[PDB]
């Protein structure tokens, strides 16, 4: 803010963010990216953390190969996690009847909750890899885009405590609402 | 029901050498862990993720793997390296261990 | 972190046992397990208890005979197992279990263990 010309001044106005988010009648799912790698998505009560690397922790032979949201009930004991996972996959674009399925764990297994999707840019699943890349770009402002075109690349989502330093941005929330169709926000 | 076969059962190396331990599976396994045990004691975790060293292992131990076959490697071993090693996989329940390999110093 | 065990010994082939196993770590944020080592050096997992005692698992070789329950208030574990058999004579270890690596859930701090004999 300084004098420009002879009687005119140049000054700026910045809009608050915490008030708008805490003031909405419903609860909004918010996306965040901390440091330069750690992606985060917080729904109602699911504070999911997303990372990318070429580590295969799940295998098709011994797992649950989720193809439909009905089978998702066999993974977690809490409905909020199921809602968050299903709607995130719907928002990125995963129409469940024409696409490869994705792998999760049986709930009775004593190894927590986790879901992972392979998006390696190889011959097979190349189209799925590009579609997921576009979805990630649209759903995250400055996408780091790890696991460049090479041997392997698998994304993993796990439940962690929500960190109290994420910049509560709202562009990503708007894109999540726009891409996600028929998303029902509670409260 | 994944089964694990270790090779070889008995080792007798030289006071400072490079040794390898082979661990094959029945079916494909993604990740594998290595545990170490001394006679008259309890096993202690040594390698996790087939590539991650344990908290407090000298920088001469290493691991590798592919599909069904995994390997453990010691670059330059000393007398303290004379003990029993166990494979472990936790991909399909029940989690299964190896048959155990004993390594001794000549 | 330290762990102690008690309740082992010699029992007739057909009795029932209650084995007791923690200090140092809050242990309310860790999931634990019990494993067997036969007189020949062979290992096998027999009990696995989730951080919350809501989920508890045992394999076929102990299904219907081995149960494990943790008293969080005392930071202890009681494993009750009936129908003693000769093949179930071995060393028993109680071991912690935590995440080492963003995705790896592996056993930690295997305890001293106690001896169970059938004769
Ligand atoms: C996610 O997708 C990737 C895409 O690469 C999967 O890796 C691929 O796994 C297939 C399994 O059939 C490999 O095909 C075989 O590979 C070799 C030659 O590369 C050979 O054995 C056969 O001729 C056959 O082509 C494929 O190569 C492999 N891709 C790479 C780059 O190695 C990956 O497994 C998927 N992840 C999950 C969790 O399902
Ligand atoms: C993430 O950022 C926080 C806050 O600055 C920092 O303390 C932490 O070390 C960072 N972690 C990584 C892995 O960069
Ligand atoms: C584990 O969950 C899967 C997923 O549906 C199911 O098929 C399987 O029967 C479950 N395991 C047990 C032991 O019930």
């Amino acid at each position: 803010a300084f004098k420009i010309g002879l009687h005119t001044e140049f000054q700026t106005v910045s809009f608050s963010m915490v008030g708008l988010f805490s003031n909405n009648p419903h609860d909004l799912p918010l996306l965040c990216t901390l440091n330069k790698s750690h992606l985060y998505i917080k729904g109602g009560n699911a504070s999911f953390k997303i990372s990318f690397d070429d580590i295969a922790v799940l295998l098709p032979e011994y797992d649950v190969i989720i193809q439909h949201p009905a089978d998702m009930s066999w993974c977690s004991k809490s409905d909020d996690q199921i809602w968050l996972s299903q709607w995130f996959m719907n928002a990125v674009g995963h129409d469940w009847y024409l696409d490869p399925p994705f792998l999760c764990r049986n709930r009775t297994k004593t190894e927590g909750f986790i879901f992972q999707v392979n998006t390696s840019k190889t011959g097979i699943n190349e189209n799925y890899a590009k579609k997921f890349k576009t979805g990630m770009h649209h759903l995250y402002r400055e996408y780091p885009d790890s696991c460049l075109d090479g041997k392997l690349c698998l994304m993993k989502a796990q439940p962690t405590s929500w960190p109290l330093q994420c910049p509560l941005d709202h562009v990503n929330t708007l894109h999540f609402l726009t891409r996600g169709k028929n998303i029902q926000l509670p409260r | 029901q994944i089964v694990l076969t270790q090779s070889p059962a008995i080792m007798s190396a030289s006071p400072g050498e490079k040794v390898t331990i082979t661990c094959s599976a029945s079916s494909i396994v993604s990740y594998m862990h290595w545990f170490q045990q001394k006679p008259g004691t309890s096993p202690k975790l040594w390698i996790y993720g087939t590539s991650n060293l344990a908290s407090g292992v000298p920088a001469r131990f290493s691991g590798s793997g592919s599909g069904t076959s995994y390997s453990l490697t010691i670059s330059r071993m000393e007398a303290e390296d004379a003990a029993t090693y166990y494979c472990q996989q936790r991909n399909s329940y029940p989690p299964t261990f190896g048959g155990g390999t004993k390594l001794e110093i000549k | 972190v330290a762990l102690v065990e008690s309740g082992g010994g010699l029992v007739q082939p057909g009795g029932s046992l209650k084995l007791s196993c923690a200090s140092g770590a809050s242990f309310s944020n860790a999931g634990m397990s019990w494993v067997r080592q036969t007189p020949d050096r062979r290992l096998e997992l027999v009990a696995a208890i989730n951080r919350d005692g809501d989920i508890t698992y045992h394999p076929d070789s102990v299904k219907g005979r081995f149960t494990i329950s943790r008293d969080n208030a005392k930071n202890t574990l009681y494993l009750q197992m009936s129908s003693l058999k000769s093949e179930d004579t071995a060393m028993y270890y109680c071991a912690r279990e935590d995440y080492y690596g963003l995705y790896f859930y592996v056993m930690d701090y295997w305890g001293q263990g106690t001896s169970v004999t059938v004769a």
